């Protein structure tokens, strides 16, 4: 059995960058693919992007395509975030997901999630 | 390697003490003799005035110093050799010091000898000083072995012929 | 098999095709994923065996205890020499197996295609096959995955 | 190359009252010799099999 | 001193070794002096070693 744990909730000023770290319990060397998803308050989820196993190939949706960068330290089984240019619309919950295989296929493992809000 | 030298010249070091060391157990060429590096002090004319000599290491290499304490078997040899029932020998330095006493008592025969002589050693750092004090039962140094360190050397127990 | 690929991604082992339906590289997820499991378990095993929880603070001895210092020095030096040799030997030995391990997988996959891709396809040697029957994406993916329809096609036979 | 050999191996001796030193020192010498003997054979024996299969 | 605690206590003491008799008599007025420290599982007796030493 494995457990997905993310960093604590954070609040950032508008126009800044927020970093969230995803780690797996007993985080030894791993190759499972990772991704991210946003759950806006009272709305459905929407995919962001993910990594592909050892190959480290990254794909992101065309909505931003330049604002989110994901890199995973496979040795520690950790996935990071480098989201930039936050706005009011970006206030939502970010979740860490795994697919069980090196590819970016369907996800069946989720963390506890993280709530990030933007305001002065 | 060594740089052997005469730390205390016999002629001048002890002008007030008999210096002829005699012992049957350490005979050489079928005659009385004694160690070549040490020295056996004894009082002439019935007097053993306190000897207080010190050496200063005027070299850049550590020098090995050797001294011994006599342990006569009975009172008879003690009085006839130093004329002092209670005697002490003290050796001190910058980072070394200790005081010995003669342990007079009969002992089982070893090498046809009754008493014992205990030997000691110390290393003097460059620029250091050593002070020898005593009023009986002392075996003062006569030679010292200044030494220089060297990697790879060692001690071996062997019997094969040389070549 | 004679020469690697650079355009291909998302897989250590993959196929290729040039049918009119479309030319493009593809990856064998089942084969690549299985290989990753061994690598992940292999690297994990090395770390687990090499324990590191112990006290390594050095000691010191006075001038008259030279025997202690030499004996203590030998113990420290001895273990470092042993661990250094053990660390390299295990790493060097494991690397050779991994390099050979991939060769078996790719070669095993190639033979698996041969069995599923019967004599209907002509083998040209350089890790490729020429089909005697025109095939579209539906048949092309049949060879790529574990289902094939050999009896359907018997052209030039 | 891996099997280095530059080190000091001159033996030491201890008096009668230091029996603990001799037993402890003896174990250190014996322990390493047993380890190296096992390592030397295992590496040589293991490598030979690969070479025979290599040909 | 009695250790009225549940933790081991480290104790330090020193013995003086005056250089000559003059400092010995002027400091303690006793040519022959002794210092003794004893405990449940520790005991030993020291004496002053009066003699000139290098500076
Ligand atoms: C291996 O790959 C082949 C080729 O991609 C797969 O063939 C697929 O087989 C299914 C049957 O379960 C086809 O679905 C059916 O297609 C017909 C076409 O007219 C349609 O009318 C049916 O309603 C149904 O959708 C599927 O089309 C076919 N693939 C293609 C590209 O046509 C095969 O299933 C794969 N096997 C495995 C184990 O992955
Ligand atoms: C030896 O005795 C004489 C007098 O008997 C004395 O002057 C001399 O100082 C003594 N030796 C030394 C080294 O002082
Ligand atoms: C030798 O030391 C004793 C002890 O104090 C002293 O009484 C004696 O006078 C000393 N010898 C000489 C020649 O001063």
């Amino acid at each position: 059995q494995v457990q997905l744990v993310q960093s604590g909730a954070e609040v950032k000023k508008p126009g800044s960058s927020v970093k969230v770290s995803c780690k797996a319990s007993g985080g030894t060397f791993s190759s499972y693919g990772i991704s991210w998803v946003r759950q806006a308050p009272g709305q459905g989820l929407e995919w962001m992007g993910g990594i592909i196993g050892m190959f480290g190939t990254t794909n992101y949706a065309q909505k931003f395509q330049g604002r989110v960068t994901i890199t995973a330290d496979e040795f520690t089984s950790t996935a990071y975030m480098e989201l930039s240019s936050l706005r009011s619309e970006d206030t939502a919950v970010y979740y860490c997901a795994r697919g069980g295989s090196y590819y970016v296929d369907y996800f069946h493992h989720w963390g506890q999630g993280t709530l990030v809000t933007v305001s002065s | 390697s060594f740089e052997r030298f005469e730390i205390f010249p016999k002629e001048s070091s002890w002008p007030n003490h008999t210096v002829t060391g005699v012992s049957a157990s350490c005979s050489h060429n079928g005659k009385s003799s004694f160690y070549r590096n040490l020295l056996w002090l004894t009082g002439k004319n019935g007097l053993y005035p306190n000897l207080s000599k010190s050496y200063v290491n005027n070299k850049e290499k550590e020098v090995l110093v050797l001294w011994g304490v006599h342990h006569p078997p009975n009172i008879g040899n003690q009085r006839a050799l130093y004329h002092t029932e209670n005697a002490y020998v003290s050796v001190v330095s910058s980072h070394y010091s200790r005081r010995f006493t003669p342990e007079i008592a009969k002992r089982p025969k070893v090498r046809d000898q009754e008493g014992r002589i205990n030997y000691y050693w110390t290393l003097l750092e460059p620029g250091d000083t050593i002070i020898f004090e005593a009023n009986g039962n002392l075996i003062a140094p006569w030679y010292a072995f200044a030494l220089s360190r060297g990697f790879g050397s060692g001690i071996i127990t062997s019997n094969a012929p040389m070549d | 098999i004679e020469g690697g690929w650079t355009g291909m991604v998302d897989g250590w082992y993959g196929y290729h095709h040039q049918n009119e339906q479309g030319s493009g590289y593809a990856a064998d997820q089942k084969s690549t994923q299985n290989a990753i499991n061994c690598i992940t378990n292999k690297v994990n095993s090395v770390i687990e065996k090499m324990n590191t929880q112990f006290t390594a603070v050095g000691k010191e001895f006075n001038k008259l205890e030279r025997r202690m210092e030499n004996l203590n020095k030998k113990v420290d030096d001895g273990f470092l020499d042993i661990w250094t040799y053990n660390a390299e030997l295990l790493v060097l030995l494991e690397n050779e197996r991994t390099l050979d391990f991939h060769d078996s997988n790719v070669k095993n996959l190639y033979e698996k295609v041969k069995s599923q891709l019967k004599n209907n396809a002509k083998e040209i040697g350089n890790g490729c096959f020429e089909f005697y029957h025109k095939c579209n994406n539906e048949c092309m993916e049949s060879v790529k995955n574990g289902t094939y329809d050999y009896p359907k096609y018997s052209e030039e036979s």
